[PDB]
């Protein structure tokens, strides 16, 4: 029994960490987001431009 | 298909392989209390008999 709840705590709190990582890919997806509209927006101007 | 270049074809193709990186991780790091099961070709026995 004490193996098992060494276990399932373990677990439990790797899936935790695993919710964690989700937030954190997620947070750094956004900025990447706005910085590809940047871009977008850079592209537009130099087609504009050329 | 055929309607998408290389450049398109990818980005498929690295989802595929982080897809597969994936399957090898969770075939190698799951295990039920210290003995894994998707490593080996062994069999269980299960004394069921007294």
């Amino acid at each position: 029994a004490n193996r098992f709840t060494s276990n399932i705590k373990g677990l439990t709190q790797a899936a935790r960490n695993a919710n964690d990582g989700i937030s954190v890919a997620q947070t750094t997806e956004g900025a990447l987001s706005e910085i590809n509209n940047n871009l977008q927006r850079i592209r537009e101007l130099t087609v504009q431009a050329s | 298909t055929g309607t998408n270049s290389d450049s398109d074809l990818d980005s498929i193709q690295d989802e595929i392989k982080s897809r597969l990186d994936e399957i090898d991780r969770v075939s190698g790091q799951t295990q039920f209390n210290g003995v894994n099961v998707l490593a080996k070709d062994g069999s269980m026995k299960i004394q069921v008999g007294a």
